[PDB]
This record gives structure tokens, C-alpha cells and sequence, in this order.
């Protein structure tokens, strides 16, 4: 388990983590209080 | 050192030193330089004693507003009562105040620089009243009640003066979203607590839920 | 004509640093402390040090002309297109087309290489053969360079 | 002793060098009037891959 | 006339591979090898790999004819709507007249079956539009690392690891520029695929918009 | 207004715009059924169409003659005429924002310098002081004036040179 | 020299079998380090102890409901309670979250650092809120003295975890068994008990 997680501390895996949130954090961002431009 | 913000196992790095309202509470970790925390402790001061004075204008009169005894506006409108008195002082006030304080506040900051830096002859007579014991806390400003030894009342100082910088931020968010005063505010917490909250009528959350 | 001013700018800053690196470099850099003993052009220090193909200050230049005709082409690109609409009488069709790149792509250049391409049709020629025949010997040269 | 000690980090000052104003541990020096006889050793690499090269007593100096 | 001259060049790759005259020792350099050195005049792609990476072209070149002569044929002389008086092609016949002439690939085929992908704007055919263009773009990028060579961008990562090293923010791992023959690969590689992706976005709007 | 530009409320073009993007819709709406699933979509698609176009106008924005919305990105007409949302304020967001991903990779870096085998944390991160330095970078500006004002920022000609 | 989830096999290394209800289960090599092998014990616990006092109260309303009392399904019983209640939802849920992030978190910092709320800060309790064990405190939450015996209290750990076990499975019956029949849990109960050979899941129309 020790190899695993440490597998998992990878450049290709840490950065697929970090895509999901960015990514899913702005998709979300777009669905919810829709297509934004101007900023109130 | 006096109690810790987190009870349990929170270990600060820097704060185990001397200093007034230490909890340990620096998780960012801001005051590890020495010479900027010393600016920091200012700081906390200069708002903590700014900001409680200014809560007695929106605390003390508006609790004799509601119950009746003065007609003064509330602290959201009145600037815009000012003005359009009849004898009026339109706003050379912004600059006033700058040019006011400008003088003093320079003072301050090259003691801080300078401590206990004031020249004979650079006032008029009065050069010696202006030195102070220490940074934040002069000598001839208060004339009575610094003599003890026992000087932490200055916690006292840092626990009214911190609780009042939560009251103005909470004015400012209370009276831009639920629309009405601090007090009005109260006495609705008071009459009807579970209606009138931050969750569901004050619209700090996007709830919708209807069923 | 705000964003074809800043894509300009980015040719004007770009190229000038493809050539000012290729000067103050030309003494020597990192890789070869001493190109002042090489000369102005020449091939490469060889395929060691991880590969040294274009480090000369002759290679800067070269590539710069690349940007160089690039940036050019976007100057020249918006000075037809923005007289164009305004010898047409139609100004609108600049301000509104020429915020995205398919407006560049379908109203500029496919729209007004109508007449020219049927400069030698299969029915007859006019007198634009010449400029349709030069067209492609363009397109041809610039290919054979690749 | 001719020159600096075993294992003291020492500072660069040949121009031509990839490590140049750049510090490296001392591996060993001789004493036999060689020329170039500072030997020192640096982690990162240059652009061949050797991470190890001979210089001169005047050519380095006291680190940082 | 495509297909003799991509065999030449593999075929040329593997016979001369082990040894040749100019470098009677190739095979002790291996497979893939940028190039000997500067010197005989110039050495540069002369290994078997760098004969794979000229025949892509080629073949693509090949390949892509091979394409255009199906669509402009089938669109001409096969496929159309059956009338009761015949059958009306898509373009009406014309492979016979035009073809014979380059200009007629550029007007009858380019400039005319590109109606339908530019004008996808605003359709469900939009993609093709946007890919159409994407591909281009891709071509073209590919054409800094066929050109250049690693000399020039390994002196300029130098120029700024100074400034990634004087705010103290440098990579351990140190940045090198990509190598000859990856530089090579790179190319051909987003080379095809935007020489590829064009026709897959020019022929799909072209067509499921029939005609 | 300013520029010689009018407020996307009052022109003829904004509106023009709008009752054509909608009749696209409601033409392509006629072939499906009421209570099927490609109406209840076209239907969403008109409604969020009808809420953009009334937001952007409530928002003061300034349109054209072509009936688009234009920037302005002077402060001082910005806040005079009151369009600072638009570009003055998203700089200020998007600096805080850049500044953190720096103030973050500038201290992972140092710190894992300063251990052996810096190289190997790089291609092999180190989650739990990665996540630490990210969640202790709301603060990115107070820190750096304090690094700069000390003088730990720069470093002072121990840096490689070429000639 | 202990039972085993399967008779036979090698259980792990890392599973010397001092815990409660360790049978040798976990091939997925999770909890091998020790750090991560404290956590889960303390998840397992909460996991447990939430689903005995959850399905409790399943139970107590799906028998009041079919003796005749008004009670609801477990199932739709937030949506038709909220319906006529003058307590809004989002001043309840702020009101769960806000008192459960002070347990919670005083819960995380005993884990963190054992015996490091009975500073005595809190209300000046030191001796209790001070942990016994990981995830078993004691003092103030064992107001019995049911755990000043090691022969009594390791015996009672073994039992607060097989009657755990049992009980989140059960949980995922009522989900299961909710969604195929959409009839509460005692109702089903009696069916099978009336018809058990016929009334069981091949025969409910789902899951085939
Ligand atoms: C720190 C002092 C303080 C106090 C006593 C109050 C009190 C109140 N606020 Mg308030 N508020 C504050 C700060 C404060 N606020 C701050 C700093 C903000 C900005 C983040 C807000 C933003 C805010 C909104 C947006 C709303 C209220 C509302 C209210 C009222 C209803 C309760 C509620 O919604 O939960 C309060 C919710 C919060 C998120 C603040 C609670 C967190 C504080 C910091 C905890 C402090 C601990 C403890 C209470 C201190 C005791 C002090 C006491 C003995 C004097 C009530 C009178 C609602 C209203 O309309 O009034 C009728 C409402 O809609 N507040
Ligand atoms: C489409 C063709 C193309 C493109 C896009 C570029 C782009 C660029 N060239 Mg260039 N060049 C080209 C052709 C091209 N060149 C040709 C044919 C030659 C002659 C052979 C040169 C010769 C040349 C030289 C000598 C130099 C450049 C330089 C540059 C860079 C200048 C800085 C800049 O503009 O910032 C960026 C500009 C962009 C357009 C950004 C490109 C990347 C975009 C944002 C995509 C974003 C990634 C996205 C997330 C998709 C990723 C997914 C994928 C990874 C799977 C730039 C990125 C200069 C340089 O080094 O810069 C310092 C430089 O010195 N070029
Ligand atoms: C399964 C196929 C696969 C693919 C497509 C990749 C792709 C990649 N790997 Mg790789 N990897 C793989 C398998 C794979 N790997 C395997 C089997 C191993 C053995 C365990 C590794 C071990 C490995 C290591 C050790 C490293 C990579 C790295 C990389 C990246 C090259 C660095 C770069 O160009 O960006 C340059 C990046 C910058 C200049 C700034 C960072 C910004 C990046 C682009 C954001 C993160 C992108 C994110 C990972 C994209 C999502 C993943 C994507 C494939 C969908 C690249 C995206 C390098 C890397 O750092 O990854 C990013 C690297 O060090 N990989
Ligand atoms: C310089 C390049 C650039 C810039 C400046 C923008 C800027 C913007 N885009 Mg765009 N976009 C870009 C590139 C860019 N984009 C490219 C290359 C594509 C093609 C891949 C797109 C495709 C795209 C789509 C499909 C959409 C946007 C949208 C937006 C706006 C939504 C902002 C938001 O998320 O709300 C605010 C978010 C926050 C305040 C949170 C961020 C700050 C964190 C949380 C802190 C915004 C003003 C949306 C829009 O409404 O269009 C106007 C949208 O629908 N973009
Ligand atoms: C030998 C294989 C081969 C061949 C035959 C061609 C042929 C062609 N390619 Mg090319 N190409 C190839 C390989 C090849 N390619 C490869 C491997 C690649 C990279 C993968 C490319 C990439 C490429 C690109 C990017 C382009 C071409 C284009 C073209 C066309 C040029 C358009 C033209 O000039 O029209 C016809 C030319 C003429 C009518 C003029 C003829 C000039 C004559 C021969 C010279 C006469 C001079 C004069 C009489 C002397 C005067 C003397 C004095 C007394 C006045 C042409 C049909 C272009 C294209 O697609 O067309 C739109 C284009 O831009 N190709
Ligand atoms: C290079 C950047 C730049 C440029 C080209 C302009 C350009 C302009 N500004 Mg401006 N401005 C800028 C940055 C810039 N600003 C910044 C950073 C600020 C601080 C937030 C301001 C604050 C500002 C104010 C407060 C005003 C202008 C005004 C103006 C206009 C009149 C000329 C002028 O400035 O007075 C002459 C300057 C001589 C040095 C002109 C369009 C004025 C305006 O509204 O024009 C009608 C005005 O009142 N500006
Ligand atoms: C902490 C990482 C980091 C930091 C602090 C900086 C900082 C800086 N860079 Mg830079 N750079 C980085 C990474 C970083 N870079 C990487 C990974 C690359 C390879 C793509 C580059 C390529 C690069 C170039 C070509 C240039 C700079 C330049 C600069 C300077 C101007 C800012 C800029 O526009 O850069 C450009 C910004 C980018 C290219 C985006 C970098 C990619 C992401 C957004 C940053 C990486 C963050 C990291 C992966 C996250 C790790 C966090 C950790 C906790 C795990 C500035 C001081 C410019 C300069 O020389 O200054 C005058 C310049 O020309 N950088
Ligand atoms: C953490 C466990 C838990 C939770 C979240 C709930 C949640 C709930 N119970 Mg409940 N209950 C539980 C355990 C639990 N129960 C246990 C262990 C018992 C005893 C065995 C009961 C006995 C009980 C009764 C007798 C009633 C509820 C009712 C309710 C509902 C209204 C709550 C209220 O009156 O305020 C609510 C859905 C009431 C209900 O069903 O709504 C009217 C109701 O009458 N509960
Ligand atoms: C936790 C224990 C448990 C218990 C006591 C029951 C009991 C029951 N289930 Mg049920 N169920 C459970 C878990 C459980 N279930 C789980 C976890 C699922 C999801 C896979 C289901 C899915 C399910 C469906 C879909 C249906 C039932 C039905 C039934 C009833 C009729 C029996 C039948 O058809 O066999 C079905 C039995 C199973 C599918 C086996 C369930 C798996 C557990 C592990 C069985 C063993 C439990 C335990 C270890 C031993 C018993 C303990 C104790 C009684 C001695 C009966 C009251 C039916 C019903 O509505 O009755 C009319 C029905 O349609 N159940
Ligand atoms: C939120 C909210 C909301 C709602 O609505 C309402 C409520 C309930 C109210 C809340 C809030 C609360 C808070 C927070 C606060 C308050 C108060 C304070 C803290 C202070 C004052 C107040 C404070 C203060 C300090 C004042 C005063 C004091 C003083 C000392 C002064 C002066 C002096 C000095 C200098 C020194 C000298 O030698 C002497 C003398 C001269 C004597
Ligand atoms: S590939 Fe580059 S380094 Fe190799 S011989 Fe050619 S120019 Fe020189």
C-alpha cells in the first residue's frame, strides 16, 4: 500500500486529479448561475 | 501564553513568546519575521480601537431608537441625512479628514520607525508629553489609570477590541442583505428565531426548495 | 480593430526577440561559450551537448522572417478587409465579422477569390487568367521551399 | 597543504563553465604542480552529462 | 507516381541502413541517430529512422489524392437523386472538364465543397466548422519543429531559468529543449493530424448536408 | 454613455437580435411534440435565451450599431460611468488567483530544495505538503510585501552567466 | 489459533488480531500502515454506531405505522414532515451542521493527539473527555462503570461491532428491498412469514 500511494503521488495521476477538479469546478460554475459576463 | 484556539493539538511555532491575546492562532503563519509582526500588533489596535468607538454610534443610539426616546437615522442612511441640512458642511470632509490625519498618523509612523523619537525643540513646548512608554500604549494621552503593574487590562483591550471587528462586518452583511438595522435585526431573532436566520430568508445561500 | 491591434503587437514583440537574442547571443551562450570564434553562419557544434542545429545568429534571423512575413500578413490582411467594406459601402460587415476568426476565413479571403479563381474557366478566360495563374504559382513555390 | 580542504564547498569563476558563479563540493586536489588540480563535483548536471570537472586555484573562490 | 517514390525512400532506408558510403558505419550508431556531425558536407537525417519520417509525407501526400479522387468521381458521375428523366448528380458532371487542370481542383473541388463547412455556423454541423479550422492550426504549429532546430531553444530556456532562479523558483529537474529527432517526430506527427483532421471536417459537413 | 455608443436597453439592433435567435427556436421546435424530451430542451434553450439577453441589458452594458455589447476598460470611465464589473474589477480577481498558483510552486519549491533528492519530488510529488501550501495561500500578498521589505525574495548575483 | 472469514487462508501480517472483529478480512491491503489502520477503526465504529441508532428508529416507525399509530415511511418521511412544520429548512440543516462540526472536530483532534481535551479548557473538564482507547472514550460518555474491567470491556467491544456489522447491512436491505417492492420493511417481513415460499425476491418483478 505504501507503493501504491506512492504510485498514486505520480506527476500523469496528481495532475488527472487536479483536471477533474478544475475542470468539474468550472462546468459546475457554468451550470449553476449560467453563461456569465459582466460580474454584477 | 493563554489558552489555545483549538483546544487540542495545534502546535504554534512563534507565538509561545510574549504577547498580548496570544491563542496561537496563526495558521498562515504571518508573523514569523519578527520586525512585521511587530508592525501586525499595531495594527490590531489601531482597528480594534477604531472599530469599538465606531459601534457605540450604531450600538448606543440606535438601542434608544427602537424604544423611542430620539428620531435618528439608522447608520445605512445617514450619511445621506447630512447633507441636505440647510446648514450643511458639504464634503470638504473627505480631504479634511486626510489632511487631519495625515499629521498625526506620520507621527505615528516614525515612532514606530523611531521609538520615543520626538525633538526638543521640534513642537512648541510640548515635546516631552509626546514620548511613550511603549509602542501603541503612550504615556501623557490617558491622564489617569496606567499606573499598576499589573498592566494587562491591555486583554481587555484586545478581547472588546477583536469582538468588535466581527460586530461592524456583521452590520455591514446583516444591513445588505436582510435590508433593515442591527437592532431590528435582534428583535426578530428574538420573536420568530427560526424564520428569520442567514439560511433561509436572508439570502446568503441560494436555497430553493420548496418541498 | 482593438484585437488586430494587440495580435500585432504580439508579432512586433516576438520578432524583435528572435533577432535581439540572435545579437546579444552571438558572442556566446551556455551551450557555446565561444561563437565569436565560429563566425556569423555556420551548420551546428554537432550532435553532442544534447544537440546544438540552429544556434547561430544567421539561424535568429532566419527564423524570425517566418514571423517577420506573418506579422506583415496581419497588417496587410486588416488594411484591405477594413477598405474593402468601406469602398462597398457595407462598414457592417467589418465590425461585426471581424471579431471571430471564421469571419476572416469566410467574408475576407473565400468570398473575394471568386472572380480571381475563374480566371481560366472551362467555358472562356477573362482578363484575370494571369492573376489565377500566379495565384497558384505561389502556392506552388511556397510549397517547394517546405 | 596547497589548496582548500576536503569536502569544503567552493565557488566557481571560469566564464566558459556551465557552472559559474554555481557551488560544488570539493572531491580532492593535488599537490604535484598540475596546472588544473582543484577537483570538484556538482549535483546538477551540464549539457553533455558529466557533473565533475578539474579547476583551478585562482578560478575558485570562498562559497557564496 | 506517389507510390514508386514512397517506396523509394523506405526502401532506400533499408538497404542503407547497416552501411553506406558516406558513413560506412551506421549500424554501430543504431537505428535512430540525428546525424554523424557537420562534417562530409553534412550528415543530417541520414539514419533509417529519418527515412520513415520523409516517407509520412509522402504516403499522406498519396493517400490524401487517393481520397479526393473518390469524392470528386462519386459526387460526379455516381451518386445523386434518381429523377423520372435520369439521374442528377451532385455536381452535375463535372470530373470530365476540370479535373484535367489544377485549377479546376481548386475551384470545382476546394472552392466549392467548402460552402457547407464554413457556413456550419449556427447548425449541428458547427463542429465540423470549428475543427475545420483547429486542424489548421495544428498543420501549421507543426511547422516550428520540422524548420528550427534545438540550437536556438536551448539558449533561450537559459535566458529564462535566470528569472525562474533569481526569484528563487527553479526546477530541480532541469529543463532541456526536446531532442533532434523527437523534434522531427513532433512534427510529422501534428503535421498529419491537422492535414488529416481538415478532410475529416471537410468531407462529414460536405456530405451529411448533401451537396 | 460615452463613445457614442447607446445602452443595449434602448436599441432597435439588441432587440432585432433577439427576436431573430428566438425564432430560429421556436421553427425548429414546430417538428417535435409538446410533452417530448427535444421540446423540453429547445424550451430551456429559449428560456436561458430570453434570461441572457435581459440580464446583459439590466447590467448597463453599452451596445453598438452592429447591437453587440462593448467593454470599456479605463478605470477612471469605468467608474464614472459605472461599467467597472467589466474589466476593471476581473483583473483584480484574476491577479489574486495567479499570484496564488506562484506563491504555492515558489514554496514547494524551495522546500523540497532544501532535503535531498529534490528531484525525485518533482516527478513524485509530495501530496500532503502540496495540499498544505495550498490552503495556506489565501494570504499570497501579505506575504510577499513581508518577503520583499525583508529582502529573502531576490537573490543577489550567485546566479550563472554566459560571457 | 482464531476463526477466519475464509478456513484456510494466511491472514495478513498487519492483522495480529488484538482489534474487535478481526476475522483476517482485507485483500484490498488497506489499513496496512498503522496511521491509516487507526483511522478506519474510528470509521468503522461511526459507520456502526449511526446505522444501530438509524435503523432503531426504522423499525420503532414501520411497527407504529402498521400497528396504527401515525407514523410514515422511512422512505418520503423528510418531505411530508417539512411540509407542515414551522422550522424552514436551511435554519434546520445550519443548525445540524454548525453543532456537529464542534463534536466532530473536538472527535478528530483526539485522534490526531490522544488525551489532548482534558486540558480542562473546555469548561474545566479534565478527566473526562480525555480517550481511553481510540475510538472508545469514556468517563463522561460511560456514566456506568461498564468498562473498568479489561475481562468485561474486550468482550463488549466484539459485540458492539458483530451487531454493527449486521446492522449497516440491513440498511442496504431497506434501500434494496424499498425500490423493488416500495413497501416498508415490516410489511415485507410478514409476507414472507405468510407465503415464504413464493414471495421472495425472483418473485417481486425486479432483479430479473
Ligand atoms: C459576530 C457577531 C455577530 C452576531 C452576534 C450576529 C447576529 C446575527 N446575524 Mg450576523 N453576521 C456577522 C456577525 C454577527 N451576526 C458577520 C461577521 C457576517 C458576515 C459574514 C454576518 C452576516 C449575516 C447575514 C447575512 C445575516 C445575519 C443575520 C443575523 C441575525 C440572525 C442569526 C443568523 O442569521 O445567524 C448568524 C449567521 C452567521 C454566519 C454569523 C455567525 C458566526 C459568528 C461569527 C459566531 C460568533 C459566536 C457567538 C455568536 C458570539 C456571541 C456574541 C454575543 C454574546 C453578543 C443575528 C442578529 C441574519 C439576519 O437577517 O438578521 C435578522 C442574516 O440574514 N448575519
Ligand atoms: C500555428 C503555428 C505557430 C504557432 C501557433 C506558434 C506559436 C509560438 N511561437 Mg512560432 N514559429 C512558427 C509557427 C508557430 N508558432 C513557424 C512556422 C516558425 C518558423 C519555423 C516559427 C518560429 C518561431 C520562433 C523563432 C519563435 C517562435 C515563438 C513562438 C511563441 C511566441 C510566444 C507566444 O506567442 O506565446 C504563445 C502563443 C500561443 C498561440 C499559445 C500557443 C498554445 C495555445 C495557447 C494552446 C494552449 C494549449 C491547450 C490547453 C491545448 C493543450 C492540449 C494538448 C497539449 C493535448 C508561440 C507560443 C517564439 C518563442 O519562443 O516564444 C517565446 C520564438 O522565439 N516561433
Ligand atoms: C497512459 C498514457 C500516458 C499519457 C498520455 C501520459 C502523458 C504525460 N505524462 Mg505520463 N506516465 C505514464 C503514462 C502516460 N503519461 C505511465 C505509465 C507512467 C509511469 C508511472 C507515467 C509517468 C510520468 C512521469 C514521471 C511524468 C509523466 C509526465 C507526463 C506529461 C508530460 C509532461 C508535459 O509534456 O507537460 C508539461 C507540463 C507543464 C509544462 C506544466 C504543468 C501543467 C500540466 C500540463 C497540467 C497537468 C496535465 C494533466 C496531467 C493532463 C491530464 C492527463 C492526460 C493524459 C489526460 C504528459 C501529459 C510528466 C509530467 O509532469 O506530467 C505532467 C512527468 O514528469 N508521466
Ligand atoms: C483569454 C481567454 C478567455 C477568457 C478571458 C474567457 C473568459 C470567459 N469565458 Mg471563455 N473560452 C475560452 C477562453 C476565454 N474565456 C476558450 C479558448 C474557449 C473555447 C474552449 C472558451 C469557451 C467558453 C464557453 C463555452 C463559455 C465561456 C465563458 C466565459 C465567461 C465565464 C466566466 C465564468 O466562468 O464566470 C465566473 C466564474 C467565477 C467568478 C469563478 C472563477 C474564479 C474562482 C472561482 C476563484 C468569461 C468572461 C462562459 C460565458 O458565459 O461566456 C461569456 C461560457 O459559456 N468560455
Ligand atoms: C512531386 C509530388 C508533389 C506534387 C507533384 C505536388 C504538386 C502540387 N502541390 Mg504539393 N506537396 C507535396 C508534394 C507534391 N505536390 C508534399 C510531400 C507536401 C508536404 C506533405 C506538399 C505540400 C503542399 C502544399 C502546402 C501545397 C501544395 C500545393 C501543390 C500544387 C501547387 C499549385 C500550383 O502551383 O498550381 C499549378 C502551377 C502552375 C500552373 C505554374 C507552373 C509553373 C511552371 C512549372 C514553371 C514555368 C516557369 C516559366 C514558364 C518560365 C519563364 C521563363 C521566362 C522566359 C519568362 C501542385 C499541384 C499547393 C496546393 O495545394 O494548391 C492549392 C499548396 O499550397 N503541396
Ligand atoms: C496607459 C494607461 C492609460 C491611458 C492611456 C488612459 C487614458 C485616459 N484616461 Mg486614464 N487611468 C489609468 C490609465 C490610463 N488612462 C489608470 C491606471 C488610472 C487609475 C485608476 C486612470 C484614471 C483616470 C481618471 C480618473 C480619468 C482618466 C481619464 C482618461 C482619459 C483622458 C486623458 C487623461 O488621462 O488625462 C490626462 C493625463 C495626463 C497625464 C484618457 C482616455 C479621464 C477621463 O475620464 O477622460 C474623459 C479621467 O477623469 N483616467
Ligand atoms: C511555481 C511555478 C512557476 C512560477 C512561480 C513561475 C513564474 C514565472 N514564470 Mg514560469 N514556467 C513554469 C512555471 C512557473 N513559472 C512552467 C512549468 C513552465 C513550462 C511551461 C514555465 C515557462 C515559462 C516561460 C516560457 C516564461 C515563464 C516566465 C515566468 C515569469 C513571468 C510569469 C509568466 O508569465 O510565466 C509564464 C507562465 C506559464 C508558462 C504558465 C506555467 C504553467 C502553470 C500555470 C504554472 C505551473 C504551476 C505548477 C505546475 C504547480 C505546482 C504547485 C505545487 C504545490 C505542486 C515568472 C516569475 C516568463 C519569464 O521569463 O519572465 C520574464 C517566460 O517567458 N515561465
Ligand atoms: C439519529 C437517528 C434518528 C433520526 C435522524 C431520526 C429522525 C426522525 N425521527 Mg426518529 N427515532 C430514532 C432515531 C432517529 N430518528 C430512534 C432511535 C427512536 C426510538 C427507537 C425514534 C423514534 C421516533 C418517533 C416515535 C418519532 C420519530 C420521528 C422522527 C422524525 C421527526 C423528528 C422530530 O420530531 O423532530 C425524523 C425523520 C417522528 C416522526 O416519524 O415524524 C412525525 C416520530 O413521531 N422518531
Ligand atoms: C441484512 C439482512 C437482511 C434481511 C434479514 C432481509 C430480509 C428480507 N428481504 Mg432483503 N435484502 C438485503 C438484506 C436483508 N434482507 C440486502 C442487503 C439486499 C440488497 C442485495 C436485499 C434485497 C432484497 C430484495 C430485492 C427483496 C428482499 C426481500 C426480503 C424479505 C424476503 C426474503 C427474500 O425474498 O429473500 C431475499 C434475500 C436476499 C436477496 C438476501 C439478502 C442479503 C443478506 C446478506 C442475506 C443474509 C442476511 C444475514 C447475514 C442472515 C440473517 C440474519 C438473521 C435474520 C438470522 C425478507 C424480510 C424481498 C421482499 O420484499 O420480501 C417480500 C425482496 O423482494 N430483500
Ligand atoms: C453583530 C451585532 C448585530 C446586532 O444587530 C447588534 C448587536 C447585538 C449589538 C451585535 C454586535 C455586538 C458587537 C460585536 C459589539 C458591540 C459593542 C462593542 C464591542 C464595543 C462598544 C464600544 C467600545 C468602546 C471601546 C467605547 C469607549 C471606550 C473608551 C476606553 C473611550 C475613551 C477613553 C480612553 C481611550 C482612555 C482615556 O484615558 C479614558 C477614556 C476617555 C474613557
Ligand atoms: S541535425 Fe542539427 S546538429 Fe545534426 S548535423 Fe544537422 S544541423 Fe548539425
Amino acid at each position: 500500500m505504501k507503493d501504491f500511494t506512492t504510485y498514486l503521488s505520480t506527476a500523469p495521476v496528481v495532475g488527472l486529479g487536479w483536471a477533474i477538479f478544475t475542470s468539474g469546478l468550472l462546468i459546475e460554475i457554468n451550470r449553476f448561475f449560467p453563461d456569465p459576463l459582466v460580474f454584477s | 501564553d493563554r489558552p489555545l484556539w483549538y483546544p487540542g493539538a495545534t502546535p504554534p511555532a512563534h507565538l509561545d513568546g510574549s504577547m498580548l491575546g496570544d491563542y496561537g492562532f496563526d495558521p498562515l503563519r504571518l508573523g514569523t519575521n519578527p520586525d512585521r509582526m511587530k508592525w501586525f500588533r499595531e495594527a490590531e489596535l489601531t482597528n480594534g480601537r477604531w472599530a469599538m468607538a465606531a459601534v457605540v454610534g450604531i450600538l448606543f443610539t440606535d438601542v434608544f431608537t427602537s424604544i423611542g426616546l430620539v428620531g435618528l437615522p439608522k447608520w445605512w442612511e445617514a450619511g445621506a441625512q447630512t447633507y441636505p441640512i440647510d446648514n450643511q458642511t458639504l464634503r470638504t470632509l473627505a480631504i479634511i479628514e486626510f489632511l487631519l490625519f495625515g499629521w498625526v498618523e506620520t507621527k505615528r509612523l516614525y515612532d514606530l520607525r523611531n521609538p520615543g523619537s520626538q525633538g526638543d525643540g521640534s513642537f512648541l513646548g510640548i515635546t516631552d508629553g509626546l514620548k511613550g512608554t511603549e509602542n501603541g500604549y503612550p504615556g501623557g494621552i490617558f491622564d489617569p489609570l496606567g499606573y499598576s503593574k499589573t498592566s494587562p487590562e491591555k486583554l481587555d483591550e484586545l478581547q472588546n477590541g477583536r469582538l468588535a471587528m466581527l460586530a461592524f462586518l456583521g452590520f455591514a452583511s446583516t444591513a445588505a442583505v436582510n435590508g433593515q438595522g442591527p437592532i431590528e435585526s435582534l428583535q426578530t431573532h428574538l420573536a420568530d428565531p427560526f424564520h428569520v436566520t442567514f439560511a433561509t430568508n436572508g439570502v446568503s445561500i441560494p436555497h430553493f426548495t420548496e418541498f | 480593430d482593438f484585437l488586430v491591434h494587440h495580435a500585432i503587437a504580439l508579432g512586433l514583440h516576438t520578432t524583435t526577440l528572435i533577432l535581439v537574442k540572435g545579437a546579444l547571443d552571438a558572442r556566446g551562450s551556455k551551450l557555446m561559450p565561444d561563437k565569436k570564434d565560429f563566425g556569423y553562419s555556420f551548420p551546428c557544434d554537432g550532435p553532442g551537448r544534447g544537440g546544438t542545429c540552429d544556434i547561430s545568429a544567421y539561424d535568429a534571423f532566419y527564423l524570425a522572417v517566418f514571423w517577420m512575413l506573418n506579422t506583415i500578413g496581419w497588417v496587410t490582411f486588416y488594411w484591405h478587409w477594413k477598405h474593402l467594406t468601406l469602398w462597398q459601402g457595407n462598414v457592417s460587415q467589418f465590425d461585426e465579422s471581424s471579431t471571430y476568426l471564421m469571419g476572416w476565413l469566410r467574408d475576407y479571403l473565400w468570398l473575394n477569390s471568386s472572380q480571381l479563381i475563374n480566371g481560366y474557366n472551362p467555358f472562356g478566360m477573362n482578363s484575370l487568367s494571369v492573376w489565377a495563374w500566379t495565384f497558384l504559382f505561389g502556392h506552388l513555390v511556397y510549397a517547394t521551399g517546405f | 597543504e596547497i589548496g582548500p580542504k576536503r569536502g569544503s564547498l567552493v565557488k566557481v569563476l571560469r566564464p566558459e563553465s556551465y557552472w559559474y558563479n554555481q557551488v560544488g563540493k570539493v572531491v580532492s586536489v593535488d599537490q604535484s604542480g598540475i596546472r588544473y588540480p582543484v577537483v570538484v563535483r556538482f549535483e546538477n548536471q551540464n549539457y553533455a552529462g558529466v557533473s565533475t570537472n578539474n579547476y583551478a586555484l585562482d578560478e575558485i573562490e570562498e562559497v557564496k | 507516381f506517389t507510390i514508386h517514390v514512397t517506396v523509394l525512400i523506405l526502401l532506400k532506408g533499408v538497404l542503407f541502413a547497416r552501411s553506406s558510403r558516406l558513413i560506412p558505419d551506421k549500424a554501430n550508431l543504431g537505428f535512430r541517430f540525428p546525424c554523424d556531425g557537420p562534417g562530409r558536407g553534412g550528415t543530417c537525417q541520414v539514419s533509417a529512422w529519418d527515412h520513415v519520417f520523409l516517407g509520412l509525407f509522402w504516403m499522406y501526400n498519396s493517400l490524401s489524392i487517393v481520397i479526393f479522387h473518390f469524392s470528386w468521381k462519386m459526387q460526379s458521375d455516381v451518386w445523386g437523386t434518381v429523377t423520372d428523366s435520369g439521374v442528377s448528380h451532385i455536381t452535375g458532371g463535372n470530373f470530365a472538364q476540370s479535373a484535367n487542370t489544377i485549377n479546376g481542383w481548386l475551384r470545382d473541388f476546394l472552392w466549392a465543397q467548402s460552402s457547407q463547412v464554413i457556413q456550419s455556423y449556427g447548425s449541428a454541423l458547427s463542429a465540423y466548422g470549428l475543427m475545420f479550422l483547429g486542424a489548421h492550426f495544428v498543420w501549421a504549429f507543426s511547422l516550428m519543429f520540422l524548420f528550427s532546430g534545438r540550437g536556438y531553444w536551448q539558449e533561450l530556456i537559459e535566458s529564462i531559468v535566470w528569472a525562474h532562479n533569481k526569484l528563487r523558483v527553479a526546477p530541480s529537474i532541469q529543463p532541456r529543449a526536446l531532442s533532434i529527432t523527437q523534434g522531427r517526430a513532433v512534427g510529422v506527427a501534428h503535421y498529419l493530424l491537422g492535414g488529416i483532421a481538415t478532410t475529416w471536417s471537410f468531407f462529414l459537413a460536405r456530405i451529411i448536408a448533401v451537396g | 454613455d460615452i463613445a457614442g455608443l447607446t445602452p443595449c436597453s434602448e436599441s432597435k439592433a439588441y432587440n432585432k437580435l433577439e427576436r431573430k435567435e428566438l425564432k430560429v427556436l421556436d421553427k425548429r421546435l414546430k417538428q417535435y411534440e409538446p410533452g417530448s424530451a427535444p421540446y423540453l430542451a429547445l424550451q430551456a434553450t429559449k428560456e436561458r435565451t430570453e434570461n441572457r439577453f435581459k440580464t446583459y441589458a439590466k447590467q448597463g452594458l453599452l451596445c453598438g450599431n452592429d447591437g453587440l455589447p462593448h467593454l470599456i476598460s479605463d478605470p477612471g470611465l469605468a467608474l464614472r460611468f459605472n461599467h467597472a464589473g467589466e474589466v476593471f474589477i476581473p483583473t483584480f480577481g484574476f491577479l489574486y488567483v495567479a499570484g496564488y498558483i506562484g506563491h504555492v510552486g515558489r514554496q514547494y519549491i524551495i522546500l523540497s530544495k532544501e532535503d535531498a533528492k529534490p528531484t525525485d519530488k518533482e516527478i513524485i510529488l509530495d501530496v500532503p505538503l502540496a495540499l498544505k501550501l495550498a490552503f495556506q495561500g489565501w494570504a499570497w500578498p501579505l506575504a510577499s510585501i513581508q518577503e520583499l521589505r525583508n529582502g529573502s525574495l531576490l537573490e543577489k548575483d550567485e546566479n550563472i552567466t554566459v560571457s | 489459533d482464531r476463526p477466519l472469514w475464509s478456513p484456510g487462508s494466511e491472514p495478513p501480517a498487519w492483522l495480529d488480531g488484538s482489534l474487535a472483529g478481526d476475522y483476517g478480512f482485507d485483500p484490498l491491503h488497506l489499513s496496512e500502515e498503522p496511521e491509516m489502520r487507526k483511522w478506519m477503526v474510528q470509521a468503522e465504529l461511526v459507520h456502526c454506531r449511526w446505522a444501530m441508532l438509524g435503523v432503531a428508529g426504522i423499525l420503532f416507525t414501520s411497527i407504529g405505522a402498521k400497528a396504527g399509530g401515525n407514523f410514515p415511511d422511512w422512505y418520503d418521511a423528510g418531505k411530508e414532515l417539512q411540509k407542515n412544520s414551522d422550522i424552514p429548512l436551511g435554519s434546520l440543516i445550519f443548525t445540524e451542521l454548525l453543532l456537529f462540526g464542534w463534536v466532530e472536530t473536538k472527535r478528530l483532534y483526539d485522534l490526531r493527539n490522544p488525551g489532548s481535551q482534558g486540558d480542562g479548557s473546555f469548561l474545566g473538564i479534565t478527566d473526562g473527555l480525555k480517550g481511553k482507547e481510540n475510538g472508545y472514550p469514556g468517563g463522561l460518555f460511560d456514566p456506568m462503570g461498564m468498562s473498568k474491567n479489561e475481562a468485561s470491556f474486550k468482550e463488549a467491544k466484539q459485540k458492539e461491532v458483530k451487531n454493527g456489522r449486521l446492522a449497516m447491512l440491513a440498511f442496504v436491505g431497506f434501500i434494496a428491498q424499498h425500490h423493488a417492492t416500495h413497501k416498508s420493511p415490516i410489511d415485507n417481513l410478514l409476507d414472507h412469514v405468510a407465503d415464504p415460499f413464493h414471495v421472495t425476491f425472483a418473485t417481486n418483478g425486479v432483479s430479473i
